């Protein structure tokens, strides 16, 4: 659990954690790495407030609708789950979703996924702006 | 629960917050002291929590079991979560539970180590605890 004071410079504070909504144009394993580079990781969202700060922030421009974020599909675990391992607590699917396309997730904005989950085939190419999280755990 | 939801005392994990509260009460009085705190005695799904409990439980030496969420359900005619779910993963210690129409701890003595045991008394053995909460509503 950070404080406020523990947040970098441009990374916004919310409930323990702090967050960078990088709008550098990233695959979603670029992405992974680049929240790496900054000693933290794709965003992790255990709670539904969490997932409300992050629509409020998401809602709040509009050049953008898609971010990704920490999760992906892993075949040994075979399910979607969290990149640190961890199962989801909080279910975030927008309506319809998952796809099961075996793919990396994202928050989008289109028609019924209204800044929800969504599953993405390409993990590699598909270049969008990522949430990075740092939130002092163990 | 959020990671950092948690009141001051509690801890995080796998979306719920616990308390391992060190008052000894009846197995009944544990139940209603977590129900008093917007929690339950705890229940154990799943081995990662099971691993996550045992993590807690033993880096203290005072205390030998602690109560928690399962007992006899007559209706059933075997052990169950206090919500009423069957014991789909087995925390028991060897050769446990002995005996039917009981209540579930967590014990650490000879071969059981940090495993569940069923004590046929659950209004007069006073013990520690451990709730849950999930932080709904
Ligand atoms: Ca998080
Ligand atoms: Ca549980």
């Amino acid at each position: 659990c950070c404080s406020e004071d523990d947040c970098p410079s441009g990374w916004k504070f919310f409930g323990g954690s702090c967050y960078l909504f990088d709008e550098g144009s990233r695959g979603w394993e670029g992405s992974k790495a680049f929240c790496e580079s900054k000693d933290a990781s794709l965003v992790t969202v255990e709670c539904s407030k969490e997932d409300d700060f992050i629509r409020g922030i998401l809602s709040g421009q509009t050049a953008k609708h898609y971010y990704w974020i920490g999760a992906r599909w892993n075949e040994e675990h075979n399910d979607y789950r969290w990149i640190d391992g961890s199962p989801f607590t909080f279910i975030g699917w927008g309506p319809g979703k998952p796809d099961n396309n075996k793919g990396c997730l994202d928050y989008l904005n289109y028609k019924e996924v209204v800044w929800q989950w969504n599953d993405h085939v390409d993990c590699e190419n598909t270049n969008g702006p990522c949430i990075c999280e740092i939130d002092c755990s163990d | 629960c959020c990671k950092c939801d948690c009141q001051s005392g509690w801890e995080w994990f796998g979306g719920s917050c616990y308390l391992f509260d060190e008052t000894e009460r009846g197995w009944e009085d544990s139940k209603t002291f977590c129900e008093s705190q917007n929690a339950a005695l705890v229940t154990v799904e799943s081995s990662e929590e099971d691993d996550f409990i045992r993590g807690v439980i033993s880096a203290q030496s005072a205390f030998h079991y602690y109560w928690i969420g399962g007992s006899w359900d007559a209706e059933h005619s075997e052990y169950r979560w206090i919500d009423g779910s069957s014991i789909s993963f087995n925390g028991w210690g060897p050769n446990r539970p002995d005996a039917d129409e009981g209540c579930m701890d967590y014990l650490n003595y000879k071969e059981i180590v940090w495993q569940w045991n069923d004590h046929q008394d659950c209004v007069n053995t006073k013990g520690p605890s451990i709730c849950e909460t999930d932080c709904s509503e």
